[PDB]
């Protein structure tokens, strides 16, 4: 009875194309709901941005930018 | 030699433990090597992969992962107890190949029943260049 | 008999040796008709350490 | 696997075949040298290119030569 | 402009270096002297000792008087 | 049994061949044909083993090296004692030993050297020395020059002694093999009669001569007036006044009454505060406690009264199951291999000078030590590299042994025929835990560097975010602590300020004060253990792989030392064991100078410093915890932040330390030409000079013969770790000498 | 003598210790899914997945970046052991379209002879099932990884 | 020092010419070797040999004059 439901989880799974193509489509799909809906929902600190910080470089004078 | 010898799976082995150093997949998978020496006593010999076996008085059988070994084996036995003893080849399919004495006499005689194989009778530095061979597939010294 | 006097110095033109223009002494010539029948003895030794070499005919000169 | 020639130049001083821990080189009579011995390598695919003959060649420059190339589960001194 | 010289030194230091083994690679693979026999090429090589020996006199004098006058200094 | 057999004039003491250079070696007896043959002279000087086969004759050249290094040695010392007696401060610093800097070595004043001759105090000048040598004098009962130059007269007596003896004991009266072989009666007497005859010599020497001297010399007391220590030796009013237990005069120790001597035979814990240093009596008490220790042992084996231990009996009785035989043919081994002798006693003597180095930075038994922290730091760092180049030393003679005089015959089911049996297994293992190590050690400080990088302080592996605290050193360290306490309770103080609680101080700059362990100490103390399992997995592998291998199974009949087997098998290259021990100098190197950056940090940032009123400040603001969990802060807050001194040194007293650090980076980068490269590019460079010297009819009688492959490793090997370790010694030295 | 090789051979590398030769250890390696040669290579994937997902989420989730916010480093743990699982999945599937693409020749030979005549593990399409019982046990380990997190007695 | 540095920059560059030069002079033959051009341009070694053919080929001397030519630069 334990053997029934994993077997049938595999079957549709067993062939090589098939688990290939079941991880690259949910790695892709994975990958591309992150940054896009992965990300700012995280509040990963890549799409947050800047208060006020570095604007001026140069220590030595010149103050660019 | 005069006959080819086959070797005797019954032949017993020299007293010996465990070593790392030894048989590995490459014994199921590909080839292994067999060495075969007839002894007239007990004596202490150092294997060339592990540490030092008894030989047993009378036959003796050893598998070897390697050729080299075989022969590095061999080599020792003629030099400590002139031993002159004989390796095969056994395949993955359970061939078994003759290598070291083909005319039972050693590479060091000639026994005038060999011919001569990969020889030039150009002096080495005659050669022709490179180029003269470019896009032909031949090696200036496989001419 | 064919060769060099014995204990006479040639010169060895031989490209690939390693005593290319160079003097040696003549030990022995063969006389049974081989490929290289010239032994000579050089005093300077090859990167091998050996001292002596073969050579043919038309690979030993008088040198001037 | 490796190709290892022999030239004329060999003297048959049958101590390249000593050297040489795999029987890839023999001795077969010749009549191009004094000893009337000539170095052949039939079994030249179980050389590694370990290039001991060549270093006990005497002869200037080396009757036996072994070039390297083509390895394979033998040249490569594998057990493995 | 640093950024930009020390590219472009690099990148040229790495193709002469390239330059020279190309042309060794033309010496050893496709040269015949026959097709030149006393050109410029085969009288190159047949004093190439005179140019590497002058060659290793001209950078051992260089780097021995300029180590010492550094070390001196 | 044991008996003095001796063969009188074997050798002629002549120069016969000292007119032939080439004399030990038959190939080596003809004449020099290529370059090659110098090499050879100087290499194969001191291989007695293929000079000759017979083990009597290396048995006497042996004694005799020993003895022409022992009289070396000591023309050395007595080079120092003269030295001190001579070119040196050594009245002025005992009279201010807090504010008069040390100095033995006086340069002329030919060519700007007189920049080198610094202002260290006390009217003189010259070059501030480090070997703690003025420390030494002050711990033996020294005061004048003039006992200095008794020193250095005697040393140099018994120099020429010794050259006299080791000339005699060759040439003239030879001992045979048997006498060598007598194994239990050398223990016996190196270990009754050196060793414990030694210590109690110097116990003798504490209690009745250095003892009144420091006690005399810390109360304030100038050395002038001090009692010359012969008048403490003949008269018992002078040493009863300073110690009253010499009023009794030795009836308490013949009668047990030992607890008499509690005055001058102390046990006490900790370090002197007057001087900074071990208290004088617990050295007393200490050297004759190991004299009778090592008297007991030295009356253990048996050599020709029928009592005592047989060697060959312990060992074969000594057999437990996993094992098989045990220890059955290994007296037969150490009684007739000089190399595995050589191989155990290197290693002891390396893993000895290690726990030296240890245990005299953490105790310093020298008044006005711990404050000169040049000379605690120069003995630390030079007793670290001379126990790790006698333990990779110890692996190459093991090679040698397992190479030459390995016999299979005698061993078939020992010990050593089992470890060479399952080698592949401890050598895979040791792989293991080696990579093991240095992913959770060095991947740990390139994470660090990485969230330092990415401005995530929180994410690090330091005390301020999540950390990896040493529990168990802590444990210990609070052990022994309380070790006083209740386990020693007739201990005054702990045994160390290590893990102690209070702060000594002498002249105003801390001696030695409690050491806090933290995460950085964790990560380099694994990164140390990472570093050492890697060169012990090497030079066991050169050594375990020295026989035979499943790569060469002719290993042996290549010999120890050869530079390959061709480029067969894809390239046997470095395959020989004596390659291994070339990459294991390496190795070593690059542990012990992390090891010695450590300890230099370590103690600039926690322990050495200058104490005040408020609180203590150290010679680094404590940038140790939180700048030593990176490879970036570990580079700018230690090689950047120091060695500001090195290159401002010119002009000062410390010019030449620059000087040594700027040839020692040429050395160690002329190193590398030796390395990369190989033999044919040269020998053909080689060729071509000859071609030129040829042209004009200079070319030497002598083939010009590039170096060998074997010999070029050497050359590589040899000016890098001299050019590293003097790059080291500058940058420590000028740093511990400007600031300290 | 403690101290042997196995079937008292010594030509071979591998050799009997009382670490192997111990019972308790033979008994356990005998009983492992990855050893157990009677049952389908998706079911010892299983097992072995569901182990191997279930040990991937704890790492992630106390070590990660998000380790110190509450209630989303449980989450973000689970999906990158998750994410973990599918890499090592692939790899699986590689593994077995790269290592039998050939067809082996010898069996196993096992103790005292009696060998079976074909391991369904050493196959293509076996240890594709094998991958394919491996991913499913590393999510649903996963899974179960995550949810015990999210009833808890203690800690997590 | 100007002129110090530019005589330290004609070393570099003299014995990165040295190097590179020797190896294509001897990249087919050479007097340790002279059938060097029947080994092809980039291969290890010819054993150890004649006292040890290591760095023999002119590949191996591109590979050297690589690091001459980045200290130069
Ligand atoms: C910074 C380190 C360093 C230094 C100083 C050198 C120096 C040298 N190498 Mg180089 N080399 C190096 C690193 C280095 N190498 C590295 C890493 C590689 C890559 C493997 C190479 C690869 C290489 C090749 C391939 C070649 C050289 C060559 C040379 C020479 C060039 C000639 C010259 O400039 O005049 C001499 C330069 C000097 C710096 C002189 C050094 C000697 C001084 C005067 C001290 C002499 C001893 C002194 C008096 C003290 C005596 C006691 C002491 C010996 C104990 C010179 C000896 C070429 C050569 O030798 O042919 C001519 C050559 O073909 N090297
Ligand atoms: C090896 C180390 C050493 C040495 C050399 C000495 C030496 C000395 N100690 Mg010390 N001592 C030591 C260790 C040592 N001690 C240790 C470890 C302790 C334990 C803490 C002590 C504790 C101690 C105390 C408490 C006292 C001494 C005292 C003495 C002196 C008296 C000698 C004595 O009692 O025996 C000498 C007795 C002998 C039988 C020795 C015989 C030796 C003679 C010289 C033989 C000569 C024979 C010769 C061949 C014939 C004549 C030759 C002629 C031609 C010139 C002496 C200078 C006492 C002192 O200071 O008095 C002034 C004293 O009170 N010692
Ligand atoms: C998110 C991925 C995913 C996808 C696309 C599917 C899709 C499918 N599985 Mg599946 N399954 C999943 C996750 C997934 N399942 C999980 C997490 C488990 C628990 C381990 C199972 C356990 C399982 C079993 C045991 C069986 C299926 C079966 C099925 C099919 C019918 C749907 C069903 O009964 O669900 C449930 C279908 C092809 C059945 C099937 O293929 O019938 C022929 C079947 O026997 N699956
Ligand atoms: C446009 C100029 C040019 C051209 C047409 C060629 C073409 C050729 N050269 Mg030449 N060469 C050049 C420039 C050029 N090279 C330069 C600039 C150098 C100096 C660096 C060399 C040095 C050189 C040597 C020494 C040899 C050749 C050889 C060859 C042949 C094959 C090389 C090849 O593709 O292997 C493909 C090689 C690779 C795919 C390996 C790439 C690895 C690169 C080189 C290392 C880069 C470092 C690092 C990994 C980069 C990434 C950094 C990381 C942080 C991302 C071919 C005839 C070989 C030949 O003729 O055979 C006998 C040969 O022996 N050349
Ligand atoms: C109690 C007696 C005794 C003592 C003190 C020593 C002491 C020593 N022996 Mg040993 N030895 C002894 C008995 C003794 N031996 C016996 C009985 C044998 C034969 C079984 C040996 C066989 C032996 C060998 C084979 C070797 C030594 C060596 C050494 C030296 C080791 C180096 C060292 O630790 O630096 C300590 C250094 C010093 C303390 C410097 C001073 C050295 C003085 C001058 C030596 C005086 C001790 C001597 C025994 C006095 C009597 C000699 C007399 C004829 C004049 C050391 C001096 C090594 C060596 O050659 O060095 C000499 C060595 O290789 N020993
Ligand atoms: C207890 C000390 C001890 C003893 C008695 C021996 C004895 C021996 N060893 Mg061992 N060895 C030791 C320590 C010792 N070694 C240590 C510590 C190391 C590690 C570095 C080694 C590493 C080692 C190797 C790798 C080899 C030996 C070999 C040998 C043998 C001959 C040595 C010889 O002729 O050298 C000749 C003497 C020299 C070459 C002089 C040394 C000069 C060095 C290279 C440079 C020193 C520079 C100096 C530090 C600073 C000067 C700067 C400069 C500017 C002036 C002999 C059996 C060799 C052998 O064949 O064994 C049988 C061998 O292959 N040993
Ligand atoms: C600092 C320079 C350096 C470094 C880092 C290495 C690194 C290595 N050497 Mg080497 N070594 C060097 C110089 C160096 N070598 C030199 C100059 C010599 C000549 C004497 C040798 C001689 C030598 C010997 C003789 C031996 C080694 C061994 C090793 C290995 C040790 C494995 C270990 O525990 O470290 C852990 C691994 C590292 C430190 C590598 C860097 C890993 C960092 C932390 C990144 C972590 C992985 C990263 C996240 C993955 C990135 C993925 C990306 C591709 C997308 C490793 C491959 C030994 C060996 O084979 O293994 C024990 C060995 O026996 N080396
Ligand atoms: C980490 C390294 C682990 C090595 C484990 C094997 C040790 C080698 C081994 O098997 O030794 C076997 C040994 C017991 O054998 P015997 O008692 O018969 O051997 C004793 C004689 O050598 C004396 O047990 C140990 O050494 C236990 C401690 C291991 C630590
Ligand atoms: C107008 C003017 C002028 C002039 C100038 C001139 C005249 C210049 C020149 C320049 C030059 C004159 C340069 C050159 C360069 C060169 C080089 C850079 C080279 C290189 C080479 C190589 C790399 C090679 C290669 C090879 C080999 C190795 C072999 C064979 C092949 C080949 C050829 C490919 C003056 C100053 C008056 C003033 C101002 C203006
Ligand atoms: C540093 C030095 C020096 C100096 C000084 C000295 C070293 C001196 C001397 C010293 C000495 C001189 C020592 C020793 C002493 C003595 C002793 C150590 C003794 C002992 C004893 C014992 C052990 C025992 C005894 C006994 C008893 C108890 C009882 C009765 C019996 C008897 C007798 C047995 C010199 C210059 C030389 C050299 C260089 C270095
Ligand atoms: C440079 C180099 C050489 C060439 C080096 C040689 C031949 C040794 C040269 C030693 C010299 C001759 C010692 C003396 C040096 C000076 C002449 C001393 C000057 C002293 C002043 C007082 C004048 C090799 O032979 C070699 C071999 C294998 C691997 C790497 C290399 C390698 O890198
Ligand atoms: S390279 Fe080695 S294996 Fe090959 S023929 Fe020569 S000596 Fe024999
Ligand atoms: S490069 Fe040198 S060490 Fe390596 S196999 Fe060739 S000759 Fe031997």
């Amino acid at each position: 009875l334990q053997e029934e439901f994993f077997q049938r989880a595999t079957d549709a799974v067993s062939r090589r194309e098939a688990l290939n193509g079941f991880v690259a489509l949910t790695g892709v799909a994975s990958i591309a709901l992150f940054g896009l809906k992965g990300a700012s929902t995280l509040e990963l600190p890549i799409t947050k941005g800047p208060r006020m910080e570095k604007t001026e470089n140069g220590k030595g004078g010149i103050l660019r930018s | 030699p005069w006959k080819q010898p086959e070797l005797d799976p019954d032949t017993p082995s020299p007293i010996f433990g465990g070593s790392t150093g030894g048989l590995l997949r490459k014994a199921q998978v590909e080839e292994f090597y067999v060495t075969t020496w007839e002894s007239p006593k007990e004596q202490i010999f150092e294997m060339p992969t592990g540490g030092a076996a008894i030989m047993r008085k009378g036959p003796n059988l050893l598998k070897l992962a390697r050729k080299e070994h075989c022969l590095a084996l061999t080599t020792q036995l003629r030099t400590k107890f002139r031993m002159s003893p004989c390796f095969y080849r056994v395949y993955a399919d359970g061939k078994v190949e003759y290598l070291h004495p083909k005319d039972g006499v050693y590479p060091e005689k000639v026994n005038a029943g060999r011919v001569g194989v990969n020889q030039n009778m150009r002096s080495i530095g005659k050669n022709v260049d490179p180029i003269k061979v470019k896009f032909t597939g031949s090696e200036p010294f496989e001419i | 008999e064919i060769g060099p006097k014995r204990g006479s110095l040639v010169k060895v033109l031989r490209p690939e040796s390693y005593w290319y223009n160079q003097v040696g002494k003549v030990v022995s010539v063969d006389q049974s008709g081989i490929r290289y029948p010239v032994v000579v003895r050089f005093e300077n030794q090859n990167y091998a350490g050996v001292s002596t070499n073969n050579y043919a005919l038309d690979e030993v000169t008088d040198p001037p | 696997a490796h190709v290892v020639k022999i030239y004329d130049t060999c003297i048959g001083c049958t101590q390249c075949v000593r050297a040489c821990p795999l029987d890839v080189l023999e001795m077969v009579p010749w009549d191009g040298c004094k000893a009337a011995q000539m170095a052949s390598s039939p079994r030249t695919e179980d050389c590694v290119g370990c290039k001991r003959c060549e270093t006990a060649c005497p002869t200037d420059f080396l009757s036996v030569r072994v070039y390297l190339g083509n390895e394979s589960t033998r040249s490569l001194g594998l057990a493995y | 402009q640093a950024s930009l010289y020390t590219h472009h030194q690099y990148i040229a230091g790495f193709i002469m270096c390239g330059a020279f083994a190309h042309g060794a690679i033309f010496f050893i693979r496709d040269y015949d002297p026959e097709q030149n026999k006393g050109n410029v090429l085969a009288r190159v090589l047949d004093h190439k000792e005179a140019i590497i020996s002058h060659l290793s006199w001209v950078s051992l004098f260089l780097g021995f008087h300029t180590l010492g006058l550094y070390v001196h200094n | 049994k044991v008996k003095i057999a001796v063969d009188r004039n074997p050798v002629e003491t002549n120069f016969e061949k000292w007119a032939k250079p080439g004399h030990f070696s038959r190939a080596l007896a003809k004449g020099p044909n290529t370059t090659t043959w110098i090499w050879n002279l100087h290499a194969d000087a001191h291989d007695f083993d293929n000079h000759t086969s017979d083990l009597e004759e290396i048995s006497r050249k042996v004694f005799s090296a020993h003895f022409g290094q022992l009289g070396i040695i000591l023309i050395w010392l007595s080079g120092m004692y003269f030295h001190g007696a001579r070119f040196s401060n050594y009245e002025g610093w005992l009279s201010d030993p807090t504010h008069i800097k040390p100095s033995a070595q006086v340069v002329w004043p030919i060519v700007g050297q007189e920049i080198l001759n610094g202002d260290v105090g006390g009217g003189f000048q010259g070059i501030q020395i480090t070997s703690g040598f003025f420390q030494l004098w002050r711990a033996s009962g020294i005061t004048s020059e003039l006992q200095l130059y008794s020193t250095a007269i005697g040393g140099l007596v018994l120099a020429a002694a010794c050259f006299f003896a080791g000339w005699f004991h060759y040439h003239k009266a030879a001992p045979k093999l048997e006498w060598f072989q007598n194994v239990e009666s050398m223990l016996n007497h190196h270990l009754a009669g050196l060793l414990g005859l030694g210590s109690l010599a110097w116990a003798g020497h504490q209690i009745h001569v250095s003892l009144p001297v420091n006690k005399l010399l810390d109360a304030g007391v100038d050395p002038k007036e001090i009692p010359l220590p012969h008048e403490f030796l003949l008269n018992q009013s002078i040493i009863a006044d300073l110690y009253p237990s010499f009023s009794k005069g030795l009836a308490p120790f013949f009668t047990l009454n030992w607890a008499e001597y509690s005055d001058f035979l102390t046990f006490k814990g900790g370090l002197n505060p007057v001087t900074g240093g071990l208290w004088l009596s617990d050295t007393a008490h200490h050297h004759l406690a190991i004299a009778v220790l090592f008297l007991v042992a030295g009356h253990q084996y048996r050599t020709n009264w029928g009592i005592g231990h047989s060697i060959k009996d312990i060992l074969e009785s000594h057999k437990g199951p996993f094992t098989g035989n045990g220890h059955a043919g290994l007296y037969e081994i150490l009684t007739t291999s000089w190399h595995a002798q050589l191989a155990i006693n290197l290693a002891l003597f390396g893993s000895l000078s290690i726990i030296v180095a240890h245990h005299m930075y953490a105790m310093p038994p020298y008044p006005y030590l711990a404050t000169d922290y040049g000379t605690q730091l120069s003995l630390f760092t030079h007793h670290m590299w001379i126990g790790g180049f006698c333990v990779v030393g110890a692996g190459a003679h093991a090679a040698i042994f397992m190479v030459r005089d390995y016999d299979p015959t005698n061993n078939y089911n020992n010990l050593l025929d089992r470890v060479i049996r399952h080698r592949d297994a401890i050598i895979s293992h040791l792989n293991w835990v080696s990579i093991f190590l240095g992913f959770h050690s060095f991947g740990l400080y390139i994470h660090n560097d990485t969230m330092s990088a990415l401005g995530r302080p929180q994410d690090m592996f330091s005390d301020t975010a999540i950390q990896l605290q040493p529990v168990f050193a802590q444990w210990i360290q609070n052990t022994h602590f309380t070790a006083p306490q209740l386990t020693a309770p007739n201990a005054l103080a702990a045994t160390s300020l290590t893990w102690g609680g209070d702060v000594v101080a002498v002249g105003g700059k801390v001696a030695m004060m409690p050491i806090a362990l933290g995460t950085s100490d964790f990560l380099v103390h694994h990164i140390h253990a990472f570093t050492i399992h890697v060169t012990v997995l090497i030079l066991l592998k050169g050594v375990l792989f020295a026989r035979s291998s499943r790569l060469i199974p002719d290993k042996a009949n290549l010999g120890f030392r050869f530079p390959c087997d061709g480029p067969g098998r894809g390239g046997t290259c470095q395959v020989s064991a004596w390659d291994h021990v070339f990459l294991g100098l390496f190795w070593m190197y690059n542990s012990l100078s992390i090891v010695i950056f450590h300890f230099s940090w370590k103690m600039q940032s926690d322990v050495w410093g200058t104490v005040t009123d408020s609180g203590v400040s150290h010679i680094t603001g404590g940038n140790f915890a939180q700048s030593a969990n990176t490879i970036n802060g570990w580079l700018r807050d230690f090689l950047w932040a120091q060695s500001s001194q090195v290159i401002q040194s010119y002009g000062s007293a410390l010019s030449a330390y620059g000087l040594m650090f700027l040839g020692a980076h040429f050395v160690w980068a002329f190193s590398l030409m030796f390395l990369f490269s190989g033999r044919g590019y040269w020998q053909e460079l080689i060729e071509s000079i000859v071609w030129a010297h040829n042209k004009l009819r200079v070319a030497p009688s002598i083939q010009p013969r590039a170096l060998s492959i074997t010999q070029g490793r050497a050359v590589g090997v040899a000016h890098y770790l001299l050019g590293g370790i003097a790059t080291t010694w500058s940058f420590f030295l000028a740093r511990i000498i400007a600031v300290g | 003598q403690v101290i042997q090789p196995i079937n008292g051979d010594p030509f071979v590398g591998m050799l009997e210790t009382p670490v192997t030769s111990a019972p308790i250890v033979a008994n356990y390696l005998s009983n492992l899914p990855a050893y157990r040669t009677g049952v389908a290579p998706n079911l010892r994937g299983v097992e072995i997945g569901l182990a191997h997902g279930f040990l991937l989420a704890g790492p992630f989730i106390k070590l990660g970046p998000l380790r110190d916010v509450p209630g989303t480093a449980e989450v973000v743990g689970c999906m990158s052991a998750a994410g973990l699982v599918l890499i090592l999945a692939l790899c699986l599937s590689l593994y077995g379209n790269a290592a039998f693409q050939n067809q082996p020749s010898m069996g196993k030979k096992t103790l005292s002879g009696r060998p079976l005549p074909q391991d369904p593990l050493m196959s293509e399409e076996g240890w594709a099932k094998f991958a394919a019982g491996f991913t499913v046990g590393g999510l649903s380990g996963v899974a179960w990884a995550y949810i015990l997190t999210q009833i808890l007695p203690y800690y997590s | 020092g100007d002129f110090l540095v530019h005589h330290a920059i004609a070393l570099g560059l003299h014995t990165t010419t040295l190097i590179l030069v020797k190896g294509a002079l001897d990249a087919r033959g050479s007097k340790l070797m002279p059938d060097k051009k029947d080994f092809g341009y980039s291969f290890p070694c010819d054993g150890p040999g004649r006292g040890g053919t290591c760095d023999i080929s002119a590949y191996d001397a591109f590979y050297l004059a690589v690091f001459w030519m980045l200290n130069t630069i």
